[PDB]
């Protein structure tokens, strides 16, 4: 149990860091938000 | 000039309809229009 607790607790810790620094993991979510805000521009430009 | 109230306007050949207010965006002295990320007019300068 103990060992399994620490391996779990610590392994949680990385997830902060892995998110705290590297910005790539959220690409997916970050991609959807773009393509939506993307098309709107490309939609609005057409009014010009 | 009327503020905070939906109006129609023409400023020196700029034509548009909107709600004029006071702002804090420091416009360039030799400039005229502000604009926005979709290219739509987002501000003006009152020549008088
Ligand atoms: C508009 O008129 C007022 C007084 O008639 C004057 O003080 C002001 O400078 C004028 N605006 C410009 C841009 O000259």
């Amino acid at each position: 149990q103990k060992l399994i607790a620490n391996q779990f607790n610590s392994a949680i810790g990385k997830i902060q860091d892995s998110l705290s620094s590297t910005a790539s993991a959220l690409g997916k979510l970050q991609d959807v938000v773009n393509q939506n805000a993307q098309a709107l521009n490309t939609l609005v430009k057409q009014l010009s | 000039l009327v503020k905070n109230k939906c109006v129609n306007f023409n400023f020196n050949g700029l034509t548009g309809t909107g709600v004029l207010t006071e702002s804090n965006k420091k416009f360039l002295p030799f400039q005229q229009f502000g604009r926005d990320i979709a290219d739509t007019t987002d501000a003006v300068r009152d020549p008088q």
